[PDB]
C-alpha cells in the first residue's frame, strides 16, 4: 500500500485512499523535546504556535486550508489539510510560509503575543490537568539527567527567559532535508505528489542535526507532589520497557492488554474478564485505571495509572495490582493470552483505520523516520497471532520479576507507602 | 568449676559467630535505610488563594 521514495535528501512517503474526501500534506521532522536542554525547554512548543498564529491561519483560510501541528518526544509535524482537488495549493502554502520566508512569522508583535499565550497554556496545565502532569513527572524521574526527561511543553522558567534570538537558533540545527519526511495521506497519489515537489524545487537547509552525548538511562526513583486541598489521588508506576525496533515490541503491548483499562461508573467495564477486578470492587479501591506500553527510540515505560477517592486504602490498591503482575512470570493461563490477542488486534485496527488523514500522517512520518519503512497491518496481525504463553513468561521474567520501579504521584497521597515497601512487592517469597 | 575447660571452648564459637552477625546486621540496616537517608525536600510557596 504505502510507497516511499528518496528522490533527494528529502524522503516522500504516501498512503493512497481513493475512497476518501480530503487530502493532507505536510513535513515531519525527526526531532522533539528530547533534543533540547533545561534552559531552552519549550522552544519546539513555541514554534508550533507560530505556525498556528492568527496571521498565518488567515492566509490559509482564504484558500480553504486547515493547519495542524503536533510535538512529541521524538518528532514534530506540520500538516495542511485540503480538498482532494487542491493538493498543489497546500504545497505552495507550506513552502512560502514554513520552508522559506520564516522571518515575517518571527516578527515582533507576533512573537510577543504568541509567547504570552503559550505561557498561559503551560500555567493552566500545571494547575488543572492532574492525570497528565503526573505522567510527565514519571518521565522526569525515570530518566533524570538525560534527554528523555524533558517535558514536551517546556517549563515556566525556560519560556519566561526565551528571547528573540533563541527560536532562530533551533530551526537552523534541526529543520533540514536529512531530518525531514514529506507525507501525503488521504485522497492523494504518490506519483502526483512527487511530480509536484520536483517542479516547485522544494528544499530545506543542507546541514546535519547535532549528535547528543548522553543516552536514555532508567533509574529507579520516585517524586511526590503532595497537595491536601485536592479531592483525589493520582499515581503513576512503571518499569523499564521496550524501545521501537525491539524484538519484544508486541509481547510488551500484549502484556499490557491483559490487565487493560477500567471505569467504575461504566456497567460494561465491570464485567470484563480480568481477575484484578475481583479484588478491587468489593471495597471500591479506585475510580479508573489503565495500563500502557510506551516505546521511544532508546527506551520505554511499562506500567499503569490510577485515580482514586479511597484515600485510606491506597496500599491495598497498589498491593493487589502488583501481585497480579507477578502471575505473568509464573502462572498465566492460555485464555488470558487468547483474549488479549483479540483485543490488541481490535485496538490496533482502530488506531490505524480511524479515517482521519491527519492522524495517519503523524503515524506514517514517525514510523518512516525510524524504521525507514512502515510495517503493514496484516503483517502485524501475523506477529501478534504467533505469541505463546512461553513468550510472555520469558519476557516478564527479565523485565518485571524483582526489578526497580519509578513512581510519581500527587494529591492526597499520605497513604502511599515508602519505596522499599512497594518495591518488595515486585516478587513473592512463596513463588 | 569442673566445666571450666569446656565452657571456655564454647565461648570462642559464640563470640566469633555473634561478632560476624552484628557486623552483617549493620550493612543490612544501612541498605534498607538508603532511600530515606538520601532524601531531598523543596518548598515553593503557593500563590494566595
Ligand atoms: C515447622 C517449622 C515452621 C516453618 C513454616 C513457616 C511458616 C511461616 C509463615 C508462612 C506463611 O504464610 O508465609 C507466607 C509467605 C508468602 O509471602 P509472599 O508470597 O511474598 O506474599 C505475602 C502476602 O502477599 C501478604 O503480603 P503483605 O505485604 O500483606 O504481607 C507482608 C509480607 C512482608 O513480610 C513481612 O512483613 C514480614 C513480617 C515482619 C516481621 C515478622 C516477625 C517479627 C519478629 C519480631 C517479634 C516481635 O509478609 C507478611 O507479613 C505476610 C507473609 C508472612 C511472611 C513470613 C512470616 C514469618 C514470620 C516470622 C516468625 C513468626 C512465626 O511465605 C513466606 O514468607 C515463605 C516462607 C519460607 C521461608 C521460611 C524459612 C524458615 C524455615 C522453613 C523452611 C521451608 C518451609
Amino acid at each position: 500500500a504505502e510507497v516511499t521514495q528518496l528522490s533527494n535528501g528529502i524522503v516522500v512517503a504516501t498512503e493512497h485512499n481513493p475512497s476518501a474526501h480530503t487530502a493532507s500534506v505536510g513535513v515531519v521532522f525527526g526531532s522533539g523535546a528530547a533534543n533540547e536542554n533545561p534552559y531552552n525547554n519549550g522552544v519546539s512548543n513555541l514554534w508550533k504556535n507560530i505556525f498556528l498564529s492568527k496571521e498565518n491561519s488567515a492566509v490559509a483560510a482564504k484558500e480553504g486550508l486547515a493547519l495542524s501541528s503536533n510535538i512529541s518526544r521524538d518528532f514534530q509535524s506540520y500538516i495542511v489539510s485540503s480538498l482532494p482537488g487542491s493538493t498543489d495549493k497546500s504545497l505552495d502554502f507550506l513552502n512560502q510560509s514554513f520552508i522559506q520566508q520564516k522571518a515575517n512569522l518571527l516578527s515582533s508583535s507576533n512573537f510577543e503575543a504568541t509567547k504570552k499565550s503559550v505561557l498561559k497554556q503551560v500555567q493552566d496545565f500545571e494547575e488543572n490537568d492532574h492525570p497528565n502532569r503526573v505522567l510527565e513527572h514519571l518521565h522526569s524521574t525515570a530518566f533524570q539527567n538525560t534527554p528523555l526527561s524533558l517535558p514536551t511543553r517546556g517549563t515556566l522558567e525556560s519560556l519566561e527567559n526565551l528571547v528573540v534570538a533563541d527560536l532562530e537558533s533551533f530551526a537552523n540545527n534541526h529543520f533540514l532535508n536529512s531530518n525531514a519526511v514529506v507525507v501525503g495521506t488521504g485522497n492523494i497519489k504518490h506519483e502526483d505528489l512527487v511530480n509536484s515537489i520536483e517542479s516547485k524545487n522544494l528544499s530545506l537547509q543542507t546541514g546535519t542535526k547535532p549528535v547528543l552525548k548522553k543516552k536514555a538511562a532508567f533509574l529507579g526513583s520516585e517524586v511526590r507532589l503532595r497537595d491536601d486541598t485536592l479531592p483525589k489521588a493520582w499515581i503513576s508506576l512503571a518499569v523499564e520497557g521496550e524501545p521501537v525496533n525491539s524484538p519484544n515490541y508486541f509481547v510488551a503491548k500484549l502484556a499490557a492488554q491483559i490487565f487493560g483499562s477500567y471505569n467504575a461508573f461504566e456497567p460494561a467495564s465491570r464485567l470484563q474478564g480480568i481477575k484484578l477486578l475481583d479484588n478491587i470492587q468489593e471495597y471500591q479501591l479506585c475510580d479508573n485505571f489503565n495500563h500502557f506500553s510506551l516505546s521511544y527510540k532508546d527506551s520505554g515505560l511499562w506500567g499503569f495509572s490510577t485515580a482514586t477517592r479511597n484515600v485510606t486504602m491506597i496500599d491495598d490498591l497498589i498491593h493487589f495490582t502488583l501481585k497480579q503482575w507477578n502471575r505473568l512470570t509464573i502462572s498465566v493461563t492460555d485464555t488470558e493470552v487468547e483474549r488479549a490477542k483479540s483485543l490488541l488486534k481490535l485496538q490496533l485496527g482502530q488506531l490505524y483505520e480511524s479515517g482521519n488523514p491527519v492522524n495517519d500522517a503523524n503515524l506514517l512520518g514517525a514510523e518512516v523516520l525510524i524504521k525507514g519503512s512502515k510495517l503493514s497491518l496484516g503483517e502485524a496481525f501475523k506477529k501478534i497471532d504467533a505469541i505463546t504463553v512461553k513468550d510472555v513468561k520469558a519476557w516478564a521474567g527479565k523485565r518485571l520479576w524483582d526489578q526497580d520501579i519509578a513512581i510519581a504521584g500527587t494529591g492526597q497521597i499520605e497513604g502511599l507507602l515508602d519505596y522499599m515497601r512497594i518495591r518488595s512487592d515486585m516478587s513473592m517469597m512463596r513463588w | 568449676e569442673p566445666e571450666h575447660d569446656e565452657r571456655k571452648r564454647l565461648g570462642l564459637k559464640t563470640v566469633i559467630i555473634l561478632s560476624s552477625l552484628y557486623l552483617l546486621s549493620i550493612w543490612v540496616k544501612k541498605f534498607k535505610w538508603a532511600g530515606i537517608k538520601t532524601r531531598k525536600f523543596v518548598f515553593n510557596p503557593p500563590k494566595p488563594r
